[PDB]
């Protein structure tokens, strides 16, 4: 109900550690725009 | 020191320090033009056959004998490359296979990754015949066993004879790569099309077989993860079919 | 739910043990409209304009 | 020369007339609004339907007249009245009261005008992320048949610019619309049936033409 | 004076004395390269989209009001061109349409064959809305009626108003061809891709509509056949999709 | 092109609306006043906070409307009304009555205008002994946190220009403000919380964004 692309991530193997290291961990995502970005029709923002 | 590779609308990431085996020295290519000039005209898709297809990961535990896949028909449900298998009567293709592991410096183990042409397999009963389901299950892997198997119509899959009646320490004669958790975790194999005819039908013949076999089992200690994931990614190269017009 | 006001909102959890075919995360790529992209630096700009287009880097 | 596209389409017309008050007990009668399309003016609609794709700029002029309500109170001495005319692009905030915050958003272009002067006028460019507008769409919105979202052109809203506790007044606005720098593609046959509503092409079946006496009949020559 | 044409693994036969209408003077072609250079890369199948697809024939009898088809989705079950409609999110194409009749010199009648872009249709109820099934049935033709229709959600299909609210004698404004059983029996129309954007999704939008309408009804006498068959053949041209890699 | 700094900031807006009488018994209702800053207009404030330092000129237009009070007396015949609009630079005298001497000082620029004509307009340059204005100040005034005296921009005052013993009238002024020739330095993140008052950055803690169902949830595709 979007008509947009999507991204997903899957466990291929699983995480393997030696003795004496933390068990769980984390991933972080960063987003940005590439040089070819364009905008039109200045309007008012819906946040204030 | 990381490279990012895009094929079509797919993107994966590898390390630029990769090592690549080109199977017998031969890169894939089109059968050039004039083996069968007059009424044998081929066509090529080059649309969404050249793209990365990623299977489900497998789970490497302490007692894992190994895994195998058959090519093609591991890709008979994979989007367009699978559609072309039903629409066309003859075809051919080469492949690029990436195999990756996710492990830490506190794990240890060793894998052989080998691509075997014409891997004809034996039955568990000496005066028997193998079934079609026991040879492959498509995009799901079959499993080797650690002892000798029984039951009707099953491949005899004891891992020391690799289902072919040879010694498994001698499979290095084929295009192969080693994965030692100590020094690397990835392997790329580029396979060309190998047959005794130029084209063929892709449903009743298995061109080659991909096998993954642990030679030193996975070991870990106190509170590391108890498994390691392995991931396989395939990109078809220079695919070509019979013309329809 | 339960962590919209902590630093934990930014961390994708990777769990321990053997789960080698399960999903880790997934989202639709919709900057400007979708909640996960809406309040970023790119999302806040796009919400000043009624039409936009380009490529995105993750 | 008079059959060129510009001389045929580029002509001004009154497309909306609305009324609004300074004080009322309905609060929707305190402002006037219009959605821009060219399907509720029956004479412009038909000339536009001879083509499948169109591209133009818009020019809008406003004629505004006021009156003191016949309620009761006389002897007043009032300064001339001020009005605000706001254009909202596609993808903009819409007001719901006359006291709303959206009457002050920096990206909604706005005109302030006081009576007695020349009539106000603004010019809008071709606003579409597509390459042309379409008079006909054989599809689904994503679901409404025949409606595609690339044809959004914006809205116009008009209010009074008084302070607190104003005196009662009633105003009328007339909007005159004109397309400019026009280009058209793919000609079509002319509409033969009467239009039934403003969003569909629905129709009741119509005769091809009117009758005569016989297939030989020619009227007597003078 | 007969030509034989082969597209792919298809072959049909026409007469070299054919007449061809190129719709607005424009042949089909690829959107060249650089409307959307950076992250909009297309691909093209050119495999078994360029090939003749032949629908079922229709039967022209004494009282036949007419037939219509919607494009695309008259080809959503047609082999590879239909597979590509499901695998890809955006596409575009031009077409070549052949229409043929099989009749004798003792028959008579006249047909209009017209290709209409954006043929938006009206409902049988003035304050109603049209259904998705009543607009098309895929490779089966819809039928015009000779009187005005009723029922909910149906196109108002009286043939004199062509379902669009115009006079049917004025459809010659569109790309069209006449078939007069006395002088010819065939018609070719080459249609380019016509839209107000460069690509689009092929499932919820009907680019154009093919209509076939008798203006003089079929007539025969004593023991001739009581019907005449009409046959439609379509070849897609310069098809192009969004890249997947 | 529409994301350039000039096209993003250089836009007109109503920032103050005030009322004033000709006769009253309060004597502060006889004139209207406004201090120039850009912190009590919430939509302009947020767009300006994306930068740390700004430099611009100001343009101000005035829309003025009058009315006779509903008190009692009718049958009047009045000439059109005159108004005086005075700008005070930073470091100028401030009036406290409408009869004060400061309404005549030669260094306070002033505009005289009579109703019926076009709306009046004045243009103010960049007025600061510093090199830019600052939207954020992490300091003390010499003691108020966050307030530095280089941001003074002046004041505006409006009165009627009658003679002695005038007739009762009520006027409303609306001020439209526009920055021009703009330059900005050091971009900042956008304000995430609502504003609480006009002089501080005070806020109540806010959520980072809104929730969804799970970390895997993607909505079903149409």
């Amino acid at each position: 109900y979007t008509s947009a692309g999507n991204v997903t991530c899957w466990y291929q193997t699983g995480i393997v550690v030696p003795a004496g290291t933390p068990t769980s961990c984390s991933i972080m995502c960063f987003v940005s725009a590439c040089n070819d970005f364009s905008v039109r029709l200045l309007k008012d923002t819906p946040f204030i | 020191r990381v490279r990012s590779i895009t094929l079509g609308n797919s993107t994966i990431t590898t390390q630029e320090s990769a090592n690549v085996v080109v199977a017998y020295g031969r890169w894939p290519e089109y059968l050039k033009d004039n083996e069968a000039t007059a009424e044998d005209q081929p066509t090529q898709p080059d649309v969404a056959t050249c793209r990365f297809y990623t299977l489900e990961s497998v789970t490497w535990e302490r007692d894992s004998p190994g895994w195998w896949w058959k090519f093609p028909d591991a890709l008979k449900d994979m989007g367009l490359f699978g559609q072309n298998m039903y629409y066309h009567y003859l075809g051919r293709a080469g492949y690029t296979i990436h195999v990756q592991c996710n492990a830490s410096k506190f794990h240890q183990g060793c894998l052989m990754v080998v691509c075997v042409p014409e891997a004809e397999m034996g039955c568990s009963q000496v005066d028997g015949t193998v079934n079609e389901h026991s040879l492959s299950e498509g995009e799901t892997a079959k499993k080797f066993a650690s002892t000798s198997t029984n039951g009707t119509n099953t491949v005899q899959s004891i891992v020391t004879n690799a289902g072919m009646g040879v010694g498994v320490g001698n499979l290095t004669i084929f295009p192969h790569q080693w994965i030692n958790l100590r020094t690397n975790n990835c392997a790329t194999i580029v396979m060309p099309y190998i047959n005794n005819v130029p084209m063929d039908n892709m449903f009743r013949h298995h061109n080659f077989t991909l096998m993954i076999i642990p030679f030193v089992p996975l070991d870990y200690s106190s509170d590391s993860s108890t498994y390691v994931p392995i991931t396989v990614t395939v990109a078809p190269m220079c695919a070509e079919y019979n013309g329809l017009r | 739910e339960g962590k919209l006001d902590t630093m934990e909102i930014y961390r994708i959890p990777v769990q321990s043990g053997n789960h080698q075919s399960s999903q880790v995360f997934g989202f639709q790529v919709q900057p400007g409209l979708d909640n996960v992209f809406k309040h970023t630096l790119l999302g806040e700009i796009l919400n000043y304009y009624a039409h936009w287009s380009g490529s995105i880097k993750l | 020369s008079e059959s060129s596209i510009e001389n045929f389409l580029c002509r001004s017309a009154c497309v909306y007339m609305g009324e609004y008050h300074t004080t009322n007990t309905d609060t929707s009668k305190l402002f006037a609004s219009w959605t821009i399309n060219a399907r509720r003016m029956v004479q412009m609609r038909r000339k536009l339907e001879l083509f499948t794709y169109v591209r133009f700029d818009m020019e809008v002029t406003f004629v505004i007249t006021s009156k003191q309500d016949q309620g009761t109170q006389l002897g007043q001495d009032m300064p001339p009245l001020t009005h605000q005319i706001m254009y909202i692009p596609p993808g903009g905030p819409i007001p719901k009261s006359v006291t709303d915050y959206t009457w002050q958003t920096s990206t909604n272009p706005s005109i302030f005008w006081t009576e007695g002067n020349a009539p106000p006028r603004m010019s809008i460019p071709f606003i579409s992320i597509g390459n042309a507008y379409s008079n006909f769409y054989d599809g689904w919105s994503h679901g409404v048949y025949g409606y595609n979202t690339l044809n959004h052109m914006g809205q116009i809203y008009v209010r009074h610019v008084n302070g607190s506790s104003p005196l009662p007044m009633t105003s009328t606005v007339r909007m005159y619309f004109k397309p400019k720098h026009v280009k058209v593609w793919v000609p079509r046959p002319p509409r033969l049936c009467q239009y039934k509503n403003a969003s569909t092409v629905n129709f009741t079946p119509t005769n091809i033409t009117e009758k005569r006496q016989s297939i030989n009949y020619i009227p007597e020559t003078v």
